[PDB]
């Protein structure tokens, strides 16, 4: 069929009863869980390897609001509405400018790193909630909020010299937990298959001795 | 060396998922010491090889040598100048092709089948390996007459799925080359890429799941006796068997019936066991072998039957056979009653001269040639004789029609069968004759003869 | 709050619970030897002939497997056109309560076929047990937590791997060609519904390293037609899969399901259409003779 | 060397009609459908047709190339599927155990031959 | 005449080796030739000329240009277009001035470009800096520029495009390759032959 066509012609003791077949078999997946186990480790490491170094080199620092401010440009949020539906609304830009805990010197505040590069022009968005006029109301209510902020509470905030050299964030993007459940249930298949390998093995060996002992 | 390897293309993966070219400091990066003592295994193993080598210029050009120059030379460059490109580590991944030879050193590949999976595995991944790294490096750094300026921004995990999506022929599209140099290796690694897994899948996919189906071994049961079947096996032999030993005019019997034969059964004859699940089963063995005989547990079976081809082409052949396999069964087991069909006389006066051959104990040879030449003598002495001795083995229910034909009634008389049974305390102390009348049609029942032992049609004096 | 673990932690506490203790009786009854007909055959014989057809209630039961798999994968098409996690009423759903009556015959058929079982551990190992431990446990723990997850549903289409073993038990096939073809379609479509749901699956779940956001939204029809896309190798592109897990997974059927589109396909289509062009008989004519010529024709 | 000159020229011919018919468009769309195609990229279009591989990256769009497509897909891919493989197995055919024995000298060495299984 | 011992496997290898270099060569330099044609006739075709700016001017107009933030991030600003005209030694008569041929292209329409570096503000201080720069060169010094009348018709460009010395080791490399190819075949047939000769002597 569609490998080539025609294939161009033709190219090409014992003394244990039936317990074995099943014991054989108990064996086989033992060692199928030990392998999956440590490829599914190998494979998960590899795609957590960039985001948690991308993480890691992001140090924790304190800091202070220098400046809350509007740009007086607008940009689209997407608003939605069921099934496939959806439509774009403006909002007001805002910028805030930091304190810096490993530069010293002046960056822009972004709440995000998906904010940060949803529009790396802006420091906050909306919620698209359907009307212009309820963005600008949302923007004017964050931005009220952070302009009062002036050395209230030096707030920790999210660095990285290396890649966000001007930009600051306000939260980790990365959940621990959810890297942890990724390595630990791989190591829970691996623990689980060597056990099943343990106790066939004990099983299988005991039997012997309980035939010779008749 | 299979261990470093393996070690050296996973540092490789690692990596595979930084930039092209950077700096980066020998005494504090774990990976670049682990990647230098590797080498360094590695330039070990290679000074070994050249010193054991014949001739040193077909060492110089075998192609393990080719991947260690390609290799190693860079790895000690890089930890000289505390720097790294990405550069040609993906032929790390060749490394791969003398796992199959390391394998059969250390005698753990024996079998052809096991040593050719091996080899094609090991050359499918490497193949498809280098070629995605090849492909990686050439996309991520452009065309020099294009200024580098048209280069596609691709991991060496997409370049993998895109290499195997083009041996596939899939050819997707979301994923593609777009410089020159891409498409002219593209192009190239069509050729042959293509015909490689075309060739390698379908056969690996073979030798992989080649597994017996009836293995394994009979489970006796404790109050049950098993029958072993075996010698002549086919669809017809066993569903005629079958008819014969599990048909409902016998009394509520719960013999297991075990078949052993060499041959794996046709979907027909896996039928014919599946719709009597749970009185046959089968193995697959040779009968032989003394672990098929131990197998089918033969050592506690109440009989053996061996069964035997009517229609061979060489009578004597097929005699032979048999007695072969009487001789093996009475080896393993000489207490073993054995029920076999011989086709001719002096064949089984052949048989009968064995030492563990015991007629008394219940060892019959059925002997074809012998009774139907019997029966046709008995046809003429009385003709229809041998119908009605035919007729009353064969296990047969009534079977009646409103036609008033010769066929009623010949199928009423064919509805009997010769039995044997133990008779009343009440019977003792008559005559023959007597009871035969008493039994006849107020109980029923005919009686031929009775246990100076086996006595045909006793007189009236008995 | 999420409960997909839930139904996952189920399944997979009861297959490898039940393979632990089963191993551990065995361990702990040759263990005894260190401090020193049956009822059991009856029962095991009687549930061996009512999972074969050899009785009117086993032929019945059969029968009735056959329509509830089929009913089973209609109730996972129906609901895999829903969202993938849902809170609904228990009291008030129809095809929840179809669907608690349907694992309770599953259940009582896996009961009787582990008690008709020779070896206890093949059986646990056989595929149509494993089956039944990633399907049947969350149907209890829906029906339980008054909630939905769109979880390994799937492999409730791999229920059409028994088709043919218990077609030939009902006496209904007996011929080789019959047989392979009923046996060749089953893998088929089992081996393409539940690959399609489980890129399904995958495909609508995103990646944790990207925090689930690389999600792609394909129904399982899409997903259904961009497999038979994928295994005939005819590769449009206008619909694939894009999430890391996604392509991971495509990149191994495309090595299985190739070789099995690639040779049970003309096999199939040999199979079928094996048709006699010169059957029936001669229809004579009133006032016109005819001849029968045989013998040597050529 | 007759499949390898047959395939080749081929296919070098075919990329070159179907390069001069996408840089020339239609007659009835009054050539202004005309896809400005190199004759490598062309080559290479046939290359992944030829294969079966399809990416859909480079493909014709006139109407007179689509025909001239469709008419070698018939032809093209029978050739590459019959050709490519026999290619690769006239290739290849190296005899691995030839050579012959060096002799070391305060070493003995002792010929067997004859049955050999 | 077989009285060569085993040496002979390895001495075949080794001129299969020198002949696939040769012809590797030979074909990666007619592969480069004709990647390299186009390019190299398009550079050779642009005549150096004297060159002095007759104005420099914006036409109020605004572009977008792209700035980058690691992984990938990027967004859009603005900048304002200058237009520089210039006197031209072929034609003899106006053209606009366009930095570089990826200038040209990237933007047609426009004189320069700057790098893209975040707000707005930031990009129009560059192009104000670029523009006060060149406004008063007014036949200060005729600088030296790139034109071509059949592709460039009414477009000036500051520089060659076309690095001399990556075109220099897309041939030389190649060319490396086939003598390297020759000297192991001479090499391999000059050994293979005295051995036989040093054979015949003994
Ligand atoms: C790269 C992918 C290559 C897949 C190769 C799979 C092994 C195939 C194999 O025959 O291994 C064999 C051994 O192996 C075992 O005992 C463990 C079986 C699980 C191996 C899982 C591999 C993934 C599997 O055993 P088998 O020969 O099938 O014997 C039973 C019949
Ligand atoms: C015989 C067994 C053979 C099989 C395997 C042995 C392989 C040996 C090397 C293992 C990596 C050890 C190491 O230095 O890790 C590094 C992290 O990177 C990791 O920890 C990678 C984790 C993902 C899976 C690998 C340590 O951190 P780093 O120094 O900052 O990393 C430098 C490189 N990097 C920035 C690209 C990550
Ligand atoms: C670590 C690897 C261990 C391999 C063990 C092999 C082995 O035991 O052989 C067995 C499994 O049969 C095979 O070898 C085939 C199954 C696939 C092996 C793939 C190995 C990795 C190839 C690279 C893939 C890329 C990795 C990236 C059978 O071998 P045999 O010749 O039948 O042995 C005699 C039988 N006896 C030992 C039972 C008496
Ligand atoms: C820059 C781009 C570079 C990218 C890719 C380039 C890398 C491609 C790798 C090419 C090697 C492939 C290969 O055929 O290896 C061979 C090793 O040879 C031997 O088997 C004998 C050696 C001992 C094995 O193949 P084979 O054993 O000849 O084939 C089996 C069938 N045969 C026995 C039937 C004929
Ligand atoms: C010992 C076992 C070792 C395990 C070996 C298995 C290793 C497999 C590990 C795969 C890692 C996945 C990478 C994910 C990723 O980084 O995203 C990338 C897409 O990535 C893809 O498109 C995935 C494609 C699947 C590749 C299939 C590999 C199978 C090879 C089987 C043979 C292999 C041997 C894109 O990344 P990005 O976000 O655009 O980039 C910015 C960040
Ligand atoms: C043995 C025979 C085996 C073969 C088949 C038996 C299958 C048994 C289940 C049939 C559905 C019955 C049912 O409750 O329907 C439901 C509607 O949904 C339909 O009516 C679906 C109609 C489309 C075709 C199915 C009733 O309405 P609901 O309660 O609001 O639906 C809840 C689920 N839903 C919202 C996802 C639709
Ligand atoms: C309800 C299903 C009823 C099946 C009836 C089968 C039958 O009668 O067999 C016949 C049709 O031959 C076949 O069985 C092959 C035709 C395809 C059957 C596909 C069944 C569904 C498979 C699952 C697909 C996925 C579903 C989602 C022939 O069988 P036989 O062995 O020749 O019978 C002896 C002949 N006699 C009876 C005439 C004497
Ligand atoms: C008993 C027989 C039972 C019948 C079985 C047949 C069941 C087939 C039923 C198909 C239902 C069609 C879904 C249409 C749909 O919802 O639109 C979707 C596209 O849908 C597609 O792309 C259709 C793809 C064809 C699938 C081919 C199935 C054949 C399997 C044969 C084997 C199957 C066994 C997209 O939807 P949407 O609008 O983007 O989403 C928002 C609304
Ligand atoms: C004696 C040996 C002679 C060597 C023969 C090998 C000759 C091969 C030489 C290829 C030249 C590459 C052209 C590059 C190019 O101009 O860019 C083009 C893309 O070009 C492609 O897409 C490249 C496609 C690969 C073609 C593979 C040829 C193999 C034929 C093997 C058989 C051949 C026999 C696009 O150009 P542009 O920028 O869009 O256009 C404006 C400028
Ligand atoms: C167009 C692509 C076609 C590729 C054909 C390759 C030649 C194949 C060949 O058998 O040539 C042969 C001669 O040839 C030599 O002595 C030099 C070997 C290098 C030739 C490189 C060709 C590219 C190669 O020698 P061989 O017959 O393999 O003899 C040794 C075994
Ligand atoms: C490692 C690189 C840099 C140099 C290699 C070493 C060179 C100079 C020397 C060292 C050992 C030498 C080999 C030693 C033994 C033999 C066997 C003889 O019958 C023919 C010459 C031959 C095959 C020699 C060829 C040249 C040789 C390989
Ligand atoms: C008898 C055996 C096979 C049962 C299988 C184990 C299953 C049913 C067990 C394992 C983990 C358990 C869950 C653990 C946590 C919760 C959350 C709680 O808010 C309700 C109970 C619930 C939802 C449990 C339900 C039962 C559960 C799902
Ligand atoms: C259902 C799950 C959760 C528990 C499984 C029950 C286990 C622990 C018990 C119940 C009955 C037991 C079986 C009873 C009879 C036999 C036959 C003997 O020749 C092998 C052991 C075997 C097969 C026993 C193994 C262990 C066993 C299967
Ligand atoms: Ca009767
Ligand atoms: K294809
Ligand atoms: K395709
Ligand atoms: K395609
Ligand atoms: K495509
Ligand atoms: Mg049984």
């Amino acid at each position: 069929f569609i490998w080539t066509s025609g294939r161009t012609s033709s190219s090409y003791r014992k003394t244990v009863t039936a317990l074995k077949a099943g014991e054989d078999k108990s064996i086989r997946l033992g060692l199928f869980l030990i392998i999956s186990g440590v490829v599914s480790l190998f494979i998960f490491g590899f795609c957590w390897l960039s985001p948690a170094l991308q993480d890691l080199q992001a140090t924790e620092a304190n800091c202070t609001v220098l400046s809350v401010q509007q740009i007086g440009e607008v940009f689209e949020c997407t608003f939605t509405c069921g099934a496939d539906c959806r439509g774009t609304s403006q909002y007001p830009c805002v910028q805030v400018y930091v304190n810096n805990s490993e530069s010293n010197s002046r960056a822009l505040l972004h709440s995000d790193e998906h904010q940060l590069l949803t529009n790396p022009k802006c420091s906050y968005i909306p919620p698209c909630k359907r009307e212009n006029q309820k963005n600008l109301e949302s923007v004017m209510n964050w931005q009220q909020y952070w302009k009062d902020e002036i050395g209230s509470q030096p707030f920790t905030c999210y660095f990285n010299q290396h890649q966000r050299p001007d930009d600051v964030l306000l939260h980790r993007t990365h959940d621990e937990i959810v890297l942890l459940h990724c390595f630990l249930w791989p190591l829970v298949t691996f623990v689980v298959g060597v056990l099943i390998v343990v106790l066939t093995i004990c099983a299988k060996s005991l039997a012997v001795k309980a035939e010779a002992m008749k | 060396v299979f261990a470093l390897s393996i070690g050296a293309l996973v540092i490789y993966f690692i990596d595979s998922s930084n930039p092209i070219e950077s700096c980066q400091n020998f005494y504090k990066d774990f990976t670049l010491q682990i990647d230098m003592a590797f080498n360094v295994f590695f330039l070990l193993y290679f000074g070994l090889r050249f010193i054991a080598a014949n001739d040193k210029l077909w060492f110089w050009l075998e192609v393990n040598s080719v991947v260690d120059f390609f290799t190693v030379p860079p790895v000690f460059v890089s930890v000289y100048l505390n720097r790294s490109w990405l550069g040609l580590r993906f032929l790390r991944a060749l490394r791969l092709i003398q796992f199959s030879e390391i394998l059969q050193f250390l005698n753990i590949l024996k079998t052809s089948n096991s040593i050719k999976l091996v080899n094609l595995l090991s050359i499918f991944i490497s193949t498809w390996l280098t070629a995605a790294g090849f492909i990686h490096l050439v996309e991520n750094s452009g065309d020099p007459w294009e200024n580098f300026q048209n280069n596609q921004a691709l991991t060496y995990w997409e370049c993998v799925y895109l290499l195997m999506v083009t041996m596939s022929t899939v050819g997707y599209g979301d994923v593609y080359a777009k410089t020159t140099l891409g498409r002219l290796f593209m192009v190239f690694f069509i050729l042959g890429g293509l015909a490689m897994f075309a060739s390698y899948v379908p056969e690996i996919i073979e030798l992989i799941g080649n597994r017996k189906k009836y293995g394994g071994s009979y489970s006796a049961v404790s109050g049950r006796k098993h029958i072993v079947v075996c010698g002549h096996i086919t669809l017809e032999s066993v569903s005629n068997f079958l008819k014969d030993f599990l048909h409902k005019d016998r009394d509520d019997v719960n013999v297991e019936i075990v078949f052993l034969h060499n041959i794996s059964p046709n979907l027909e004859l896996e039928a014919l066991f599946k719709r009597h699940f749970t009185q046959v089963e089968f193995y697959q063995g040779s009968v032989l072998n003394p672990h098929d005989l131990a197998r089918v547990k033969i050592e506690s079976a109440d009989a053996c039957l061996i069964l035997a081809n009517k229609y061979c082409a060489d009578p004597d052949a097929e005699d032979a056979s048999n007695i072969m396999r009487v001789i093996s069964i009475k080896n393993y087991h000489p207490k073993i009653r054995i029920i076999t069909q011989m086709l001719q006389y002096h064949n089984k006066a052949h048989l009968l001269n064995i030492p563990s051959w015991n007629w008394k104990e219940g060892d019959d040879a059925i002997c074809l040639a012998e009774l139907k030449l019997g029966f046709i003598a008995q046809s003429c002495l009385a003709q229809g004789l041998s119908t009605m001795l035919a007729n009353l083995f064969s296990m047969r229910s009534f079977i009646k029609i409103e036609e008033d034909t010769w066929q009623k009634y010949y199928l009423e008389g064919v509805s009997n069968e010769m039995y044997t049974e133990y008779l009343s305390s009440a019977f003792v102390g008559l005559s023959f004759p007597t009871v035969c009348e008493l039994c006849f049609v107020k109980l029923k029942l005919l009686m031929i003869a009775i246990e100076s032992r086996i006595l045909i049609n006793p007189g009236n004096h008995l | 709050q999420r409960m997909w673990w839930a139904f996952l932690a189920s399944s997979m506490v009861t297959f490898f619970g039940g393979l632990f203790i089963i191993l551990l009786w065995r361990t702990l009854k040759y263990l005894w030897t260190v401090c020193c007909v049956g009822w059991m055959t009856s029962v095991k014989d009687w549930a061996g002939v009512m999972i074969s057809a050899q009785t009117l209630t086993g032929r019945v039961l059969v029968v009735l497997v056959f329509a509830l798999s089929i009913g089973a994968l209609v109730i996972y098409f129906i609901d895999s056109s829903n969202p993938i996690e849902s809170c609904q009423n228990f009291y008030k759903d129809f095809t929840l309560q179809i669907d608690m009556a349907f694992n309770v015959f599953f259940l009582l058929y896996f009961g009787l076929r582990f008690i008709a079982a020779n070896d206890k551990l093949w059986f646990w190992l056989e595929v149509n047990s494993v089956v039944d431990f990633f399907t049947v446990p969350p149907v209890f723990v829906s029906v339980y937590l008054n909630r939905s997850w769109l979880g390994l549903r799937f492999l409730r289409a791999l229920r059409l791997i028994q088709f043919s073993e218990i077609l030939q038990f009902l006496n209904i096939l007996k011929t080789s060609n019959s047989i392979k073809l009923v046996n060749l379609l089953s893998i088929f479509i089992s081996t393409w519904l539940t690959a399609a749901g489980f890129i399904h699956l995958v495909e609508n779940s995103g990646d944790p390293w990207e925090n689930f956001q690389n999600n792609q939204a394909l129904t399982y029809w899409e997903c259904v037609y961009l497999l038979m896309v994928t295994m005939s190798t005819v590769g449009y592109g206008d619909v694939y899969a894009k999430t890391t897990l996604g392509r991971l997974f495509m990149v191994f059927f495309i090595l299985g399901g190739l070789a099995m589109f690639a040779s049970y396909v003309p096999e199939i289509i040999e199979l079928i259409g094996n048709r006699k062009k010169y059957g029936g008989s001669y229809s004579a004519v009133s006032g016109r003779k005819h001849i029968v010529v045989c013998g040597h024709i050529t």
